[PDB]
RNA sequence: GAUUAAGUUAUUAAGGGCGCACGGUGGAUGCCUUGGCACUAGAAGCCAAUGAAGGACGUUACUAACGACGAUAUGCUUUGGG
RNA sequence: ACCGAUAGUGAACCAGUACCGUGAGGGAAAGGUGAAAAGCACCCCGGAAGGGGAGUGAAAUAGAACCUGAAACCGUGUGCU
RNA sequence: GACAAUGGUAGGAGAGCGUUCUAAGGGCGUUGAAGCAUGAUCGUAAGGACAUGUGGAGCGCUUAGAAGUGAGAAUGCCGGUGUGAGUAGCGAAAGACGGGUGAGAAUCCCGUCCACCGAUUGACUAAGGUUUCCAGAGGAAGGCUCGUCCGCUCUGGGUUAGU
RNA sequence: AUGAUGAGGUUAAUAGGUUCGAGGUGGAAGCAUGGUGACAUGUGGAGCUGACGAAUACUAAUCGAUCGAAGACUUAAU
């Protein structure tokens, strides 16, 4: 049936992943397939290759119809967040988070 | 008329950016330098359109010092290119010796991207 | 501005490595101390 | 100068209505099976 | 004409709220024990110029680290066990 | 009729160690796949990371950052609004 | 069956709930323990069951014993994760283009031009550092962006004295 | 500031260029002459000229996409 795929901790913060995400939802795969081309944020080129993915093994895997596919669902999750700091002025540091998503791509077609 | 930098420095980088045009024939750049440069490329042409002296020396005072140039074998500098086949080339067109394609964003900066060539 | 902490190999060496602990009583107390402690590094 | 109270979850999302990329203007390329943005070239 | 007039009502959700469903992060909770903790009974209570305590440096086919061992180096002889 | 991983030694893990100080000195955090490594051949997207199949397994919705997996917190879908 | 009494801080008094361990008794449990999750369940309270899901071992009940027996506040200690917020910052400074490389290039290599220091941003060395030097690979992390590059990672290799 | 506002987007003067101008500068270069020369004079109100005025489609405003009506009920009056 409806195909997925996940890209587990990408070093991608989330709340900038779900951006371009949200442009993609529930739009048609070529659509959103040019979307994410076209879109200028960094993420793009990622979410890019997992809904690529999630299409391949989607054909490959179910024999589905590539054509009438759709973006059933796609988000991002957060992740581990690795941890790090900046020194500051007056021997202070101060903390910095570098955190991480798990994204994650549901092509589909008619449901049954 | 439009800004990178210092006045100096968008001197030097407008003078570096029309020589560079004229030596490969085309080139790749930031949609406003394009929009800046095309002026001034467009300038020295008609300079070498004109051909006298004068205008050969004004050419020269804004053209960067130096190109090998070659093509075939040896020979043509900047300057000479521009009054040489260059200027031959529009003698009869009316203006506009440049046009400007967008490549649309860069990837690091996420500047627009532009072509620059000169037909 | 310098700092405190202009480092001397010849200067660390003296007040602070074994011989000079050992040339007196209290680093002979300093050592046992430390050994009794475990270090793996004792003295300089 | 520093916030008084915390943001509450539904106020910082009500602040946020507004910040997001919208779909880029994009038309049908070159017949080369394509997709590019508007008043920007094919590419080969 | 739903035309005219007066009056009364609805749909909208950019986004938000409550309820629910499916996840993510996180490592509480349960279960567990390699380690501790306080005592019992009995041995034991010193080692060192015949160079100790503790080290440093070396030794494995490949060897960074701990342990073992020491230029006879990841061990030798010897007697008993197995 | 002591502790059961913030507990019990500082140290259940090669702790007086990372780390900190000129130094005396101070001084951590960090236990758990499974019965068995049987630790996912192979095909697919991807430079890889990662992932969908196919498989091992009672169980991987036990996959190594691995028992259970609470709450804060972050997200998708929505019934009423 | 009557009839009275039953607001309450410091505080006194009384009856009880629950947690851990022990003892004896009696039971449940891979036909699935504890824990966890949800429920519209029960008792006057603390609280007790029941069902389904998860989980994959251990648990209750009764009587009595003993306690490291109950948390929301100590600018308490530790851990995690929010708010602030896509906010501040990204550490003095001139770059532009062409040609390479590459999965990907404002940032790597090569080239041309331009620019900056020049009693120095050049040259040699003392302290101190102690492999950062070299070459070929690499890109998770470190680099305040990017990275094909690196004082980062892997592999191998480099310091030669009678004066 | 950004957005918003306005001028335009080929059947087009919206910006760049091109050609004239306005205003600003004050006499370009090359040459000729006069000087021993520094310099002076002529060619010649010369040359140069951001934003200001016009003319001209030579370059660029390409192809294209999205958004947007079918008009509730009651009562009175035609
Ligand atoms: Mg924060
Ligand atoms: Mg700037
Ligand atoms: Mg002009
Ligand atoms: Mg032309
Ligand atoms: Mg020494
Ligand atoms: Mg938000
Ligand atoms: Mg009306
Ligand atoms: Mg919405
Ligand atoms: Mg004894
Ligand atoms: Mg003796
Ligand atoms: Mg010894
Ligand atoms: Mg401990
Ligand atoms: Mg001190
Ligand atoms: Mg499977
Ligand atoms: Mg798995
Ligand atoms: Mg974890
Ligand atoms: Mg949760
Ligand atoms: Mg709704
Ligand atoms: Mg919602
Ligand atoms: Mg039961
Ligand atoms: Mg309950
Ligand atoms: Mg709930
Ligand atoms: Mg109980
Ligand atoms: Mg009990
Ligand atoms: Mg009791
Ligand atoms: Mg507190
Ligand atoms: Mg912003
Ligand atoms: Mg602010
Ligand atoms: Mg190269
Ligand atoms: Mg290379
Ligand atoms: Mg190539
Ligand atoms: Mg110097
Ligand atoms: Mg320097
Ligand atoms: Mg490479
Ligand atoms: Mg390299
Ligand atoms: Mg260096
Ligand atoms: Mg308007
Ligand atoms: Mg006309
Ligand atoms: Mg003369
Ligand atoms: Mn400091
Ligand atoms: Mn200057
Ligand atoms: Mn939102
Ligand atoms: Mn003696
Ligand atoms: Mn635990
Ligand atoms: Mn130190
Ligand atoms: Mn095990
Ligand atoms: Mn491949
Ligand atoms: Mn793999
Ligand atoms: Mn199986
Ligand atoms: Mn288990
Ligand atoms: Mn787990
Ligand atoms: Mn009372
Ligand atoms: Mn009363
Ligand atoms: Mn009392
Ligand atoms: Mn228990
Ligand atoms: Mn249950
Ligand atoms: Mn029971
Ligand atoms: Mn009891
Ligand atoms: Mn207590
Ligand atoms: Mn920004
Ligand atoms: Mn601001
Ligand atoms: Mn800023
Ligand atoms: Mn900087
Ligand atoms: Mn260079
Ligand atoms: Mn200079
Ligand atoms: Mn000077
Ligand atoms: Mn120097
Ligand atoms: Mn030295
Ligand atoms: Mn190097
Ligand atoms: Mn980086
Ligand atoms: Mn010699
Ligand atoms: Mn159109
Ligand atoms: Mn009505």
């Amino acid at each position: 049936m409806e195909a997925k795929a996940v890209a587990r901790t990408i070093r991608i913060a989330p709340r900038k992943v779900r951006l371009v995400l949200d442009l993609i939802r529930g739009k048609n795969a070529a659509e959103a397939i040019a979307i994410l081309k076209l879109t200028n944020k960094a993420s793009s080129p990622v979410i890019e290759k997992v809904l690529m993915s999630a299409l391949a093994n989607a054909e490959h895997n179910y024999d589905m119809n590539t054509d009438e596919l759709v973006v059933k669902e796609a988000y991002a999750n957060e992740g581990p967040t690795l941890k790090r700091f900046r020194p500051r002025a007056q021997g202070r540091a101060s903390a910095i988070n570098k955190r991480t998503s798990h994204i994650t791509i549901v092509v589909s077609d008619g449901k049954e | 008329r439009k800004l990178g930098r210092t006045s100096d420095q968008r001197k030097a980088m407008l003078r570096d950016l029309a020589t560079s045009l004229i030596i490969s024939e085309r080139i790749e750049t930031t949609e406003a330098r394009a929009k800046e440069v095309r002026s001034v490329v467009e300038k020295l042409i008609t300079l070498g359109k004109k051909g006298d002296l004068a205008s050969r020396r004004n050419a020269a005072k804004t053209l960067r010092n130096v190109e090998i140039l070659n093509e075939d074998e040896t020979t043509q500098t900047a300057l000479q290119k521009l009054f040489g086949e260059i200027a031959e080339r529009y003698t009869e067109r009316q203006g506009g010796y440049t046009r400007i394609l967008k490549q649309g964003p860069r990837r690091g900066d996420g500047a627009e991207s532009v072509i620059i060539e000169l037909v | 501005v310098k700092r405190t902490y202009q480092p001397n190999k010849r200067k660390h060496s003296k007040v602070h490595g074994f011989r000079k602990r050992m040339s007196t009583k209290n680093g002979r107390k300093v050592l046992a101390r430390r050994r009794r402690k475990g270090r793996k590094v004792l003295s300089a | 100068a520093v916030p008084k109270r915390r943001t509450s979850k539904t106020r910082k999302n009500k602040r946020r209505t507004h910040f997001k990329i919208s779909v880029p203007g994009m038309t049908e390329c070159p017949n080369c099976g394509r997709e590019y943005k508007l008043s920007h070239r094919v590419c080969k």
